[PDB]
């Protein structure tokens, strides 16, 4: 029951947290990169292929 | 080199509601509605319901909910305020010029529209305590309030804030049979600056006939005279002594605004001798420590309180009040140079001019004048007549204040505050 | 009718004349019947030192009492006699002497703050009589609690220099300060560069300055070439003061962080944001439909008594926050409150309520700007601090321009992850710690 | 009481192996779980709502 | 007499961008936080490893 | 005054199990709760005087 | 005027009797969930109306206890049922639906 | 010259939505703070005096 | 302060002596509101200094012998050098004190400066009082003689 949330004023609050929203799933993969050590995905970082 | 001026604009209606506006061409834009409904409208069994009133415009009303009122005036930075006086309240509104619509709105509603609803007027009620109590916190609030009370018995002496025994008490009923009986056509005036006279006009033939309620200004104030005393240790005793002086209007009120001014009112000069007060410089002679003394003059509609208003040390009391009364009766033995009158004059002429610089207290004078008068009367009339005050006059006005029976209110540490029996 | 937009442009130019001299002569004639006219000095209180400190307020106490001219206790007999009110204020930056006079009394008004401002006869017996009368002042000062506060947040934040100070000086100095002092303060700083003759009402500015050369002739004429300085910059620390008395029944806390001061184009969009946050106060009207997030939760939870923002300039540096009163079980949540919407409009400032807070101030403006007395002060200051008056729509012009951007952008800037100036005082165990405060200073979320 | 018997039902089922009617009434209890608690259940809430004017 | 108060002189504390009270911590307020959220920074980079 | 109330552990249980306003009201459908709490610890104790021979 | 708006009235009345409130001496408004638009609505109830609707409530947790109903004279015929609470709880509805449109803008 | 209000003497409340409540008129509060120790009221359980909605550029 | 105020009488006769009187008699029996928390240890000891001594004390003892009583006051009573006089002397100047309550029912005393204890006078008016009337005899009674 979320029609309360649909307004001018929640667009601009929303566009206000999105660089912020981008930066922290960057954040939480790139941690889940390293703590995992994805293989798949690490092959393309120079440097970090130590193999 | 500025527009020349537009003249106010005033009109009657036959229903007795009066309408006054200017187009000062202003950025922002002043409306009052001015009401005779001031606290003398209380009786004995609904005290303090227009200070409740007082607070109560915020409230919801009849297609302007609480919020609405709230989010809808600061959401164009207005602002919404009511002034109590004895006589009249005056709910006052402002904002930016092209914002006048939904200011005037908001405005009608409150004063033609409120609901009163138990559950927001019993929210509401706590709010006499703190509202009564920053109030009270200036020693004079309760003297001239005591004054009052004790210098009438009836109407003028019913008091500004709401009785103690009341706050919890005072009604939706008692609210809503306020208003209806007090806030009627014959009863109000309609004032607007940066308003066109057309709209006000409209606004008022549209929306503000109302009428029955009463008619009178009147219940007719009785004075009485007597004393109200308040033991504090506050250790500056306050203290007022009063007569019967003149209701405004009456040539007899300018006589006692000049002699206002000739025993002193305000300083101003920062940090002055007050070399012009003669109260002060009587007072100064006798007495060596810290003092303040000032002529006092209340006026209303059907009578008024002239005297002064002394604070001094508590031992002191009696010595800066004497030498205060005595140089009243000094003038009332005819000791007065026209030098003198002429200083008070250029001191209450400037004072006036002074008084209505700004859009806040010219909106007052209008309104006012409006309420008291029927009219309006430019500073050039407002001059004349203080002009036309005789320095016999102002000696008579010394006269009746020092021949008529007195009402005094004192508090602090009295022990040497005298007892109007002992001056 | 007239537009708003329409209405500003109507308000007249401020006219502005230069004497041969340094004395800047300003107008805004209106067809009021009264008028304020006066004189804003550059000297305030940065300008003093430590031994010198309190002596513009000896001077504003010396002022009045008589001059070489008018013996002790005439001018006032003078002033008062024509029914005018004569005043003054000294401030850390700005001394202003002004009357309220009647119009046609414009003349013997100009004629006696010229007297005022030069021929000031120091009177040994007045100088000794004064001492006490200051002493008493800085006894009742010591009352206001919220006269300390900025005073305590002033000494804080500023710790090191001259801004430090307070207006009236130490007790010590007071009872000190001899003639000579007060000679050489007025002397050095009572120069015709560092003063404006302002006047607002019921007068042609040509009257103005035939009054100004007449009566200010060669103040500087022959003077100047030695020993002026400029003003230093003013180190803000941000850092803490906590007077602790348990004996007072409410606490006052201040808060805030470093401003940039009268010229800066920043001042109109931070004056915006504190708008927004705004101001309570117990006894107002209406409390939980308030429009500010704080001032609706102060009021529900009766979280205080009082809280104000505010933006206080000097050149180069001031101090923007606010302040507040409340309850000894407060203090931490009015703080939690404060700080989290400074970041809330650092952070996520939506587009409505800087409409809000724009009007706001446009409101204040227009409604600040009434009468001979408001206008004659801005007059004055306004030259003093800007070099200009700045008209009305250019303020608006000003206000316009800002927008949310414009508010995350320009409170981030001053407020984001600085370290505030914290005064506080009376009951205030609960007071958070200053890294508390200072983690306050910025959102872990962002 | 429709899904406390259905779900008596899968236990049921549950208890028997995976052979002829066990297997189609076994995917009608299943989708009828979540009709009953997905569907079935807010809908009839609404109309006592509508039932009591409400 | 609340204004005998100075604040205590606390140079010998400060930080060496932060001793000219004529000189803006404006400027060395940038690298102050710098230093610090670094030491902070490297923490959790070895606290992480 | 009584120990019950004031005292820093007692105060618990008596907050919990003693002077807690439960309704007039609730069935034997609310013993559940209870008998679930039984059932935790008679499992704790039976599974430990297990885990001493397994 | 009409058959068949007398049958979804009697419709109603069915579910009504069936529901079985009314047993207990129970009003339809006694029986609605409380959250923060409910109750508020009890909040702003006269003295009255709160002092009859906290004593319908114990009169039926009492019965709901000893797991009675009362005598069938003594339910609470549909006809008789007020919907006390309902202007209020819509005028709360109503308040909180106006500061809802605000805080969109 | 109406308004008793400012005819300095009885008194007036203001009440608002914004701004803090006032009491009005006239009487010494005012050559006396000029010989001293008016120790003043300077915020216990209180309002705040000078008031606002008076900011700036 | 609190129990006893609840009679309205207390606070009547309160006021009624607060306005009689301008001194002495006008005090009231109940602190003043302002004074609570307000009176001192040095206010109270010089309250007994001042008049708890021996012009000023009488003791009275029922089921008790004068002898021993003599010893006691004699030993033990012996103080001195507070003030004289029972007086200030009691100015009576007259008045009215008036509080708005709601009460629905309204107290009210009216009194003239009579005659002090002791005189021919006051006995006078104490037999006027009985004229008048003063409190009922019988239980529930029309008070025929009143
Ligand atoms: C009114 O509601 C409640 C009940 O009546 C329906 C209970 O009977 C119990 C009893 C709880 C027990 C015996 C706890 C056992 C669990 C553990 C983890 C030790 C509680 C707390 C309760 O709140």
């Amino acid at each position: 029951m979320l029609t309360r949330f649909l307004g001018p004023r929640y667009r601009q609050l929303a566009r206000n947290w999105v660089p912020t929203a981008s930066l922290w799933g960057a954040v939480g993969a790139v941690g889940l990169v390293w703590a995992t050590d994805w293989r798949l995905i690490l092959d393309w970082v120079p440097y970090i292929n130590g193999k | 080199v500025p527009p020349h001026p537009q003249d106010l604009e005033f009109t009657r209606l036959p229903n007795g509601l009066v309408i006054a506006s200017l187009e000062n061409y202003a950025p922002a834009s002043r409306i009052g509605l001015f009401i005779k409904a001031g606290s003398r409208y209380e009786n004995s069994n609904n005290l303090g319901t227009s200070h409740l009133l007082r607070l109560a415009s915020s409230l919801t009303t009849k297609g302007a909910s609480s919020f609405k009122i709230t989010r809808g005036i600061e959401a164009v930075g207005g602002k919404l305020s009511v002034t109590s006086t004895r006589e009249n309240m005056a709910y006052t509104v402002e904002c930016l010029r092209d914002d006048v619509d939904i200011l005037m709105e908001f405005l009608l509603n409150v004063t033609t529209a409120p609901e009163f609803r138990r559950w927001e007027v019993a929210a509401l009620q706590p709010q006499l305590r703190i509202d009564k109590a920053v109030a009270l916190q200036n020693p004079q609030a309760h003297v001239i309030e005591n004054l009052h009370a004790a210098a009438y018995r009836n109407a003028l002496a019913n008091s500004l804030y709401c009785p103690d025994y009341r706050i919890g008490k005072v009604t939706p009923v008692e609210l809503h049979d306020y208003v209806q009986n007090h806030f009627t056509s014959a009863r109000m005036a309609l004032i607007g600056l940066g308003v066109s006279h057309p709209v006000l006009k409209q606004v008022a033939e549209q929306f503000l006939n109302i009428r029955g309620g009463l008619g009178l200004s009147g219940a007719k104030a009785k004075y009485h005279g007597g004393e109200i005393r308040e033991q504090n240790g506050d250790s500056l005793v306050h203290a007022a002594l009063v007569a019967e002086s003149a209701a405004i209007g009456s040539a007899e009120a300018n006589a006692f605004s000049v002699l206002q001014h000739v025993l002193g009112a305000g300083p101003h000069v920062k940090r002055g001798s007050n070399a012009t007060s003669s109260l002060y410089q009587a007072v100064a002679k006798g007495v060596h420590q810290p003092f303040d003394v000032s002529a006092f003059n209340a006026s209303y509609s059907d009578s008024g309180l002239f005297g002064f208003y002394t604070i001094s040390q508590a031992a002191s009391a009696g010595d800066v009040i004497k030498a205060a009364y005595n140089q009243v009766k000094t003038i009332a033995q005819g000791n007065l140079s026209n030098p003198d009158v002429q200083a008070a004059k250029n001191k209450l002429k400037a004072g006036y001019l002074m008084s209505v610089e700004s859009s806040e207290g010219f909106l007052d004078e209008v309104g006012s004048q409006a309420l008291a008068a029927g009219s309006y009367t430019p500073p050039s009339t407002v001059l004349q007549q203080i002009d036309a005050v005789a320095d016999a006059d102002v000696i008579n006005a010394a006269k009746k204040f020092v021949s008529g029976r007195k009402s005094m209110a004192a508090s602090g540490n009295l022990g040497h505050t005298p007892f109007i029996d002992e001056l | 009718t007239a537009t708003y937009a329409q209405a500003l442009q109507s308000v007249p130019e401020t006219q502005v004349s230069q004497l041969d001299n340094g004395l800047r002569v300003a107008s805004e004639q209106s067809s009021q019947p009264t008028c304020t006219v006066g004189v804003w000095i550059d000297a305030g209180s940065r300008y003093e030192s430590e031994k010198n400190n309190g002596a513009g307020y000896f001077v504003e106490h010396l002022a009045f009492k008589g001059t070489k001219n008018r013996p002790g206790n005439a001018l006032e007999k003078e002033v008062e006699s024509m029914g005018a009110h004569l005043n003054a204020y000294s401030t850390r930056e700005h001394t202003a002497y002004y009357i309220k006079a009647l119009s046609k009394d414009l003349p013997k008004a100009v004629e006696l703050l010229a007297d005022i401002v030069q021929n000031c006869s120091l009177e040994d017996s007045q100088i000794e009589k004064e001492r006490d009368v200051i002493l008493q002042e800085l006894q009742e000062n010591d009352t206001s609690m919220r006269d300390v506060v900025f005073n305590y947040l002033h000494a804080t934040a500023f710790q090191g220099t001259p801004l430090a100070q307070s207006v009236e000086g130490p007790s010590e100095n007071v009872r000190k300060l001899s003639r000579a002092d007060l000679t050489e303060y007025l002397s050095r700083h009572y120069k015709a560069p560092r003063m404006v003759l302002a006047a607002a009402g019921g007068l042609e500015h040509r009257q103005l300055l035939d009054l100004a050369q007449k009566h200010f002739s060669g103040l500087s004429g022959t003077y100047d070439e030695d020993a002026v300085p400029t003003l230093s910059p003013c180190r803000f620390t941000g850092s803490q003061i906590c007077h602790r008395e348990d004996g007072l029944p409410l606490a006052h806390v201040a808060i805030a962080v470093e401003g940039p001061g009268w010229a800066h184009p920043d001042n109109v969009a931070l004056q915006v944001a504190n708008a927004i946050i705004g101001h309570y106060d117990c006894t107002y009207g209406g409390g939980a439909h308030l429009s500010s997030p704080l001032a609706s939760i102060a009021a529900t939870n009766k979280l205080c008594q009082s809280f104000q923002t505010f933006n206080i300039c000097y050149a180069d540096t001031g101090l923007l926050g606010a302040h507040f009163v409340c309850d000894h079980m407060s203090i931490d949540d009015m703080m939690f409150v404060l700080q989290g919407q400074w970041m809330r409009l650092c952070t996520s400032a939506t587009e409505s309520e800087v409409l809000r807070g724009k009007n706001l101030l446009r409101n204040a403006l227009v409604s600040h700007l009434d009468g001979t007395t408001p206008v004659c002060e801005d007059i004055g200051r306004s030259l003093l601090t800007y070099g200009r008056r700045i008209p009305l729509a250019e303020w608006e012009s000003r206000i316009a321009e800002v927008d949310a951007r414009v508010v995350r952008e320009v409170c981030s800037k001053y407020f984001y992850d600085q370290c505030p100036a914290v005064a506080g005082f009376g009951p205030i165990e609960q007071l958070p710690d200053y890294n508390r405060i200072r983690s306050g200073m910025f959102w872990l979320r962002f | 009481w429709a899904l406390v018997a259905d779900l008596l039902t899968l236990t049921w089922i549950g208890g028997q192996p995976v052979e002829h009617p066990y297997i189609t009434i076994g995917q009608l209890a299943s989708v009828l779980y979540f009709l009953l608690i997905l569907v079935l259940m807010p809908t009839a809430g609404t109309i006592e709502n509508k039932l009591l004017k409400w | 007499s609340h204004t005998d108060i100075k604040v205590p002189d606390f140079s010998d504390y400060r930080r060496p961008e932060v001793l000219d009270s004529t000189k803006s911590s404006k400027e060395s307020s940038e690298a102050r936080k710098g230093f610090s959220y670094l030491v902070t920074a490297t923490t959790t980079v070895g606290v992480a490893y | 005054t009584n120990i019950r109330k004031s005292h820093p552990l007692m105060k618990i249980v008596n907050n919990a199990f003693i002077d807690l306003p439960a309704p007039s009201n609730i069935s034997s459908w609310w013993n559940f709760g209870s008998l679930l709490g039984i059932c935790l610890i008679l499992q704790i104790l039976t599974g430990l005087f297990l885990a001493m021979h397994y | 005027v009409s058959a068949s708006s007398r049958w979804l009235e009697g419709i109603r009345k069915w579910y009504y009797n069936a529901a079985g409130f009314n047993k207990l001496g129970l009003m339809r408004d006694d029986t609605i969930h409380e959250n923060d638009d409910v109750k508020e609505a009890i909040r702003r109830l006269p003295e009255n109306l709160y002092d009859d609707r906290v004593f319908r409530i114990k009169r039926a947790l009492d019965l709901s206890m000893r797991q009675q109903i009362l005598p069938k004279e003594q339910w609470t015929k549909y006809e008789e049922d007020k919907s006390y609470l309902e202007p209020y709880l819509k005028e709360v509805i109503r308040e909180r639906k106006e500061r809802e449109e605000w805080a969109k803008k | 010259m109406l308004s008793v209000a400012a005819r300095s003497g009885p008194f007036a409340p203001v009440l608002s939505a914004t701004s803090r409540g006032v009491a009005g008129a006239l009487r010494p509060l005012v050559q006396a703070a000029v010989p001293a120790t008016s120790e003043s009221p300077v915020l216990d359980l209180k309002r705040s005096v000078l008031c606002r909605e008076s900011l700036r550029g």
